[PDB]
């Protein structure tokens, strides 16, 4: 579905992003989709990732 | 123990002094608001991004 080449697939699966690529919080931290401990704890203090 | 705590020394839970039940505290909704404007020279309409 991603329309990516195999090398691009390997590259995307080796960088974990540190779970920092999340923006929205409601619905209980997006039902754990966004890492709770890091993202939600940070952004309850006015820290957002655009 | 009467009060929980979080990374930022913020109380994430509290024991009810009467029903002895533990309640989680979460801050209520907040976020930035942006205004998309096509320029006053063009129109006075605006869109709002929450």
């Amino acid at each position: 579905p991603s329309k990516r080449s195999p090398i691009e697939d390997l590259l995307f699966n080796k960088v974990t992003l540190a779970d920092a690529g999340f923006i929205k919080q409601y619905g209980d931290c997006l039902g754990d989709i966004a890492a709770r401990d890091l993202i939600c704890a940070q952004k309850f203090n006015g820290l957002t990732v655009l | 123990q009467q009060f929980g705590r979080d990374i930022a020394d913020t109380t994430d839970a509290v024991r009810d002094p009467q029903t002895l039940e533990i309640l989680d505290i979460t801050p209520c909704s907040f976020g930035g608001v942006s205004v998309i404007t096509p320029g006053t020279n063009t129109s006075n309409q605006v869109a709002v991004l929450y």
